[PDB]
RNA sequence: GCUAGUUGGUGGGGUAAUGGCCCACCAAGGCGACGACGGGUAGCCGGUCUGAGAGGAUGGCCGGCCACAGGGGCACUGAG
RNA sequence: GAGGAAGAAGCCCUUCGGGGUGUAAACUCCUGAACCCGGGACGAAACCCCCGACGAGGGGACUGACGGUACCGGGGUAAUAGCGCCGGCCAACUCCGUGCCAGCAGCCGCGGUAAUACGGAGGGCGCGAGCGUUACCCGGAUUCACUGGGCGUAAAGGGCGUGUAGGCGGCCUGGGGCGUCCCAUGUGAAAGACCACGGCUCAACCGUGGGGGAGCGUGGGAUACGCUCAGGCUAGACGG
RNA sequence: UUCA
RNA sequence: GGGAUUGAAAAUCCC
């Protein structure tokens, strides 16, 4: 059914008398490779619990990607924070040309051919969100039709 | 005096000429006035000798002077045949 | 000089059996049989989660180590592939399957690809009638790949071409076990193949 | 800036500065040792790195690092410079190539032999 | 074809010769905005006909003197120092920028 | 003074739809009206109408949106998601029919002004002509 | 800020030929911030390398043009 | 090349039971680069000579540096492997030595006794007649941003005016067509690059054909926008 | 005082 | 050079 890919796991630190007290953050992508992905960022005392919590948060946060034969219906640029992401449609045989973060998201959304570019701040977390949002903003002729039809 | 001669193309041990119109003073492989044919001395393919006879006739009419070897090929393609 | 060293060791590094020996990699001895873990003093230890890079590499390493082609040779093809029209992935595979040495093997004139190669380097092969000793020679569709008129009598040719009697072969190929000749009918399709390799990753390894 | 400002002043091309003034860009350069010595690194390291003040043919007098376990350079050794910094020794921007001129390779070395210029030893 | 240009006479202070200012518009090779550049040509006026403020057509001609390869083909429209003035002011400024200043 | 009336119009429209206004006025001018014909025809705007606010002529532009959405933030989708000026005073942009842009793979549009009148990128291509790339919308 | 053969005119000289190319005499003009003048560097190009492109870098080999034959000057001969 | 042990010795490692180098090697069988023998090129048909008219046309003779080379046929021996890496980036780990030393180091950083980072060894990764190193160019570098950046506190708004040049310019109509756009046409040397077929056994290399915008010149055309000339207007500005 |  | 002290140094102390 659903597939999970771990984007990143970090070990943040906090201060207390005595010393530093750690936590772990985990970014997980979840997709059916059929046009449905979800991003989850879960934090916990332990790496596993973190990952699990992340996976769990991801499924609660899904997006319906308008796949049109392995590619995106049109190009879009989305800035999330100081991170910008560029998604461009590509013919078959092209592949998924993207950094590890957008790739994981794109691949599990069931995208197979797409041109991509990370601009601005390349913070994983923020690039990830810029991506999900880019996907989330994708529209279809059918859609534009219902919209401008009125 | 402009001439009609062979310019060398191809590669080492793989000569391939170009029947050419060019001023007598140009390098052998320099900028020419026009290309009017091509010739492959080794007959490596069926088509190893072509010559725009119509154009050939043109340059002669204006003074082009053919190399001896160049005249040989031009004739082989009846550039002179008047029958 | 293509590789030339212990092979039922590479199969081990790839965690998937590769036919680099032929008939022994069939009879409970390809090592992958009872000992499929990687080579070296650390072979039985737990494998750390592979980096994205690692995966895209080892994968290409499988696809290449299969046909026994050198990186230089290999890379040139992929490039030629990228350029050509149509899905680079498949096309790349078509080109790989067109190498004479390979077709020779795919026709059964030889057991393995290493052996298939040597049969070509020693003129024991013939394309369209003339001898050809370039294992990288590219067989085009319509070409007849026979056995040296004077090598049909060779001991080794007998066995292999014998065991080939009654034994279907590649749907893009056609073996006339009689005159010991074959015929490259068409460029195989990804479908026609069943290689343990996700070309997608290969294309990605070079994408970097 | 406005396009008019850009029309008016345009952008300025980024010029790069060489970190290896061994003139002529030259891949290598030869010189004579003026002084062979030892220098101590900066925090957080400690040791007696081996340096040499070289008088180059490019008409320069720069200090060069003498890589390797041990060397054979005195106040008159002719040697070839390579160009490569030594992070711990500020001011040392070049390396002396071992295996060329009066700079012997490093005997006994068996691994990165290519560098340090040491011939392959016969194995009986 | 011999080139023909159009401009305003900004000088008559020469015997049988007039200075014609010619403007040219065009998109900037890189920034695209339409920029306007211009040049001064010394044209040949045999019978001292043309004068300041005249907009004339200038035609490519056989050399007449060093730095003087154009003859005045014809008159487009008489007097109009709005242009001559513009040019004169422009040069006026120059008077400033240097070692000293100069009221605007 | 207004430096780019077209940009001003494009903006009033942009600005008004972000707060979801009913209509929105913009000082009338032929050219603007021409842009509007297209916006209307293309279905980005319910339509427009001439009017006379305070004696002077304006152009009521009747904006249009999507339907209420669910979850937090019911604000509808915009019909005009993007609407940006391309050519501008001090940097006009022109194009050959061979160089006309394909906005959001056709899901969008580009309004050029040609010697054959104001036209969308398709219309322009059809009559095979280019011109000033006024703006894009999608 | 630059310029007096400097900018232009008339008449000559000169050349295959236009021309301050050179000369005599007369005008007082010519260029410049859209960078004159000055300093630095440099043969230019077809093309080459790189780059998604726009760009950036470059000018070996081969082909085109130019310039030069120890440095400077000069004519003679000749279709040149 | 194929076959070849639950797997020689040696070396490395070990919770000593064992693991690794490793089917790798021995060894069997097979093919036979090299090398020996024989045959041997294409590139060369003109100029010239005869017939014919010193023409067009049949005829004829001479001529190969490369080279006894290429290629062909016969015979025929198992016949060079190195180099750089293994802390992260970055594919690849373990023992000993050494103890802020000796040294490594592209950046971040390793070494003051139990170092996956130094030196060695055994393993392993990557390439392979090559592998590393240094130098230089473009890239990544939207890190001079036209495409494609910025300036409250991170370099970064001029101390404030006044105003010259310049850049920019409300609403309506008309003339002209400079910018802009559209046809047509001339240029755009070959080579290179792209595509397709071809010749050397393949390829590198090479040949033939095909496409070629752009940039300029020319001729004709359009007039929405920008420009310009005319006239008009009050919503900007300025007056009372 | 210096590295950690 | 060595020992003391130190995680090892510097400093200090002792031969
Ligand atoms: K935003
Ligand atoms: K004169
Ligand atoms: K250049
Ligand atoms: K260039
Ligand atoms: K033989
Ligand atoms: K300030
Ligand atoms: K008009
Ligand atoms: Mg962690
Ligand atoms: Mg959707
Ligand atoms: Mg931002
Ligand atoms: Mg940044
Ligand atoms: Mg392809
Ligand atoms: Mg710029
Ligand atoms: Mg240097
Ligand atoms: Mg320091
Ligand atoms: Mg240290
Ligand atoms: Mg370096
Ligand atoms: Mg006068
Ligand atoms: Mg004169
Ligand atoms: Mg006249
Ligand atoms: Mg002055
Ligand atoms: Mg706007
Ligand atoms: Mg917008
Ligand atoms: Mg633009
Ligand atoms: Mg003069
Ligand atoms: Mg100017
Ligand atoms: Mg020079
Ligand atoms: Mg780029
Ligand atoms: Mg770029
Ligand atoms: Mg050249
Ligand atoms: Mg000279
Ligand atoms: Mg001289
Ligand atoms: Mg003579
Ligand atoms: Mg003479
Ligand atoms: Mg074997
Ligand atoms: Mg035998
Ligand atoms: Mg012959
Ligand atoms: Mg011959
Ligand atoms: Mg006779
Ligand atoms: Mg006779
Ligand atoms: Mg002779
Ligand atoms: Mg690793
Ligand atoms: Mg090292
Ligand atoms: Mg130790
Ligand atoms: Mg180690
Ligand atoms: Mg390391
Ligand atoms: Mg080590
Ligand atoms: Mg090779
Ligand atoms: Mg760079
Ligand atoms: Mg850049
Ligand atoms: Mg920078
Ligand atoms: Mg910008
Ligand atoms: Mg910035
Ligand atoms: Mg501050
Ligand atoms: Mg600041
Ligand atoms: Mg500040
Ligand atoms: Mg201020
Ligand atoms: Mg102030
Ligand atoms: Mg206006
Ligand atoms: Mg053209
Ligand atoms: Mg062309
Ligand atoms: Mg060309
Ligand atoms: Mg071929
Ligand atoms: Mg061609
Ligand atoms: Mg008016
Ligand atoms: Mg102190
Ligand atoms: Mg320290
Ligand atoms: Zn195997």
């Amino acid at each position: 059914d659903f597939e999970e890919k771990m984007i990143l796991i970090r070990r943040t630190a906090r201060m207390q008398a005595g010393g530093r007290r750690f936590r772990f953050g985990a970014l997980v992508v979840v997709g059916d490779r059929q046009g449905r992905v979800g991003l989850g960022f879960g934090k916990a005392p332990e790496v596993p619990l973190a990952v699990q919590k992340a996976g769990y948060y991801a499924r609660r946060n899904m997006v319906e990607v308008p796949l049109q034969n392995g590619t995106i219906p049109h190009e879009i640029e989305v800035e999330f924070g100081a991170s910008k992401i560029v998604l461009k449609p590509a013919a078959p045989g092209t592949g998924v040309i993207a950094g590890a973060v957008p790739r994981a998201i794109l691949e599990l959304a069931g995208v197979t051919d797409i041109l991509t570019k990370e601009l601005g701040s390349r913070n994983p977390i923020n690039i990830a969100y810029a991506t999900m949002e880019a996907l989330r903003q994708l529209r279809t002729k059918a859609d534009v039709e219902r919209l401008r039809k009125g | 005096m402009v001439k009609i001669r062979l310019a060398r193309f191809g590669s080492k041990h793989n000569p391939h000429y170009r029947i050419v119109v060019t001023d007598a003073r140009r390098k052998r492989d320099g900028k020419y006035i026009e290309k009017i044919g091509y010739y492959d001395p080794r007959k490596t393919t069926p088509d190893w000798l072509k010559v725009d006879v119509e154009r050939a006739r043109y340059w002669l009419s204006v003074g082009a002077q053919p190399t001896d070897t160049a005249r040989r090929l031009l004739r082989q393609a009846g550039v002179f045949r008047q029958e | 000089g293509r590789y030339i060293g212990p092979v039922c060791r590479l199969c081990r590094r790839e965690g998937v059996k590769l036919y680099l020996k032929g008939e022994r990699c069939y009879s409970p001895k390809c090592a992958m049989e009872r000992r499929p873990y990687p080579p070296g003093q650390h072979g039985q230890k737990r494998a750390r989660r592979p980096s994205d890079y690692a995966v895209r590499l080892r994968e290409k390493q499988k696809l290449r180590r299969i046909y026994g082609i050198s990186e230089r040779q290999f890379r040139n093809l992929f490039e030629e592939a990228s350029k050509k029209k149509g899905v680079t992935g498949s096309v790349f595979l078509g080109l790989l399957e067109s190498r004479l040495d390979n077709v020779v093997y795919r026709l059964g004139f030889a057991v393995s690809r290493r052996q298939a190669r040597q049969l070509v380097r020693h003129g024991h092969i013939t394309v369209n009638g003339r001898r050809v000793d370039l294992p990288s020679y590219r067989v085009r569709p319509g070409d007849e790949i026979a056995v040296a008129e004077k090598s049909r009598n060779l001991e080794l040719i007998r066995q292999n071409l014998e065991a080939m009697k009654g034994r279907k072969v590649g749907p893009w190929l056609s073996l006339d076990v009689e005159g010991m000749k074959g015929k490259f009918l068409r460029l195989p399709d990804r479908e026609d193949l069943a290689l343990p390799v996700n070309e997608q990753l290969v294309i990605e390894f070079y994408s970097r | 800036p406005t396009i008019n400002q850009l029309v008016r002043k345009g952008r300025e091309k980024v010029r790069k500065k060489s970190k290896v003034p061994a003139l002529k860009g030259a891949p290598f350069r030869r010189g004579v040792c003026t002084v062979v010595r030892t220098v101590t690194p900066k925090k957080p390291n400690s040791a007696l790195r081996k340096v040499a003040k070289v008088r180059l043919t490019s008409g320069y007098e720069v200090t060069a690092y003498i890589p390797g376990e041990g060397h054979n350079l005195q106040e008159h050794s002719v040697v070839l410079i390579r160009g490569g910094r030594v992070k711990d020794l500020p001011g040392v921007r070049y390396h002396i190539v071992r295996g060329v001129y009066d700079a012997a390779g490093v005997k006994d070395r068996k691994k990165s032999r290519s560098k340090y210029g040491t011939k392959k030893p016969k194995e009986a | 074809p011999k080139k023909v240009l159009t401009g305003v006479v900004v000088s008559d202070k020469m015997q049988k010769t007039v200075t014609v200012l010619v403007e040219r518009q065009f998109p900037h090779p890189l920034y695209g905005k339409v920029i306007k550049r211009s040049k001064k040509y010394l044209a040949h006026d045999p019978e001292e006909k043309y004068k300041l403020g005249d907009v004339v057509e200038i035609i490519e001609s056989r050399p007449i003197s060093k730095r003087k390869r154009f003859r005045v083909l014809r008159l487009v429209e008489s007097g109009r120092m709005d242009l001559v003035e513009k040019y004169l002011i422009r040069r006026q400024n120059y008077q400033s920028l240097s070692k000293r200043g100069g009221k605007a | 003074m207004l430096t780019d009336p077209i940009a001003d119009m494009l903006t009033r429209i942009r600005n008004a739809t972000r707060v979801y206004k009913e209509s929105t006025d913009v000082p009338a001018s032929r050219f603007k009206e021409e842009i509007l014909r297209i916006l209307a025809r293309e279905g980005f705007i319910k339509g427009y109408e001439r009017v006379d606010v305070d004696g002077k002529p304006y152009l009521r532009v009747y904006l249009k949106y999507g339907p209420r959405r669910q979850g937090p933030d019911p604000r509808p989708e915009q019909v005009i998601h993007h609407i940006r000026r391309i050519s501008k005073p001090g940097r006009r942009v022109y194009v050959g029919v061979k160089e006309i842009p394909r906005v959001r793979r056709g899901l969008g549009i580009a309004i050029l002004s040609t010697s054959k009148g104001v036209l969308t990128d398709r219309e322009a291509r059809k009559l095979g002509v280019g011109g000033e790339l006024i703006c894009e919308v999608w």
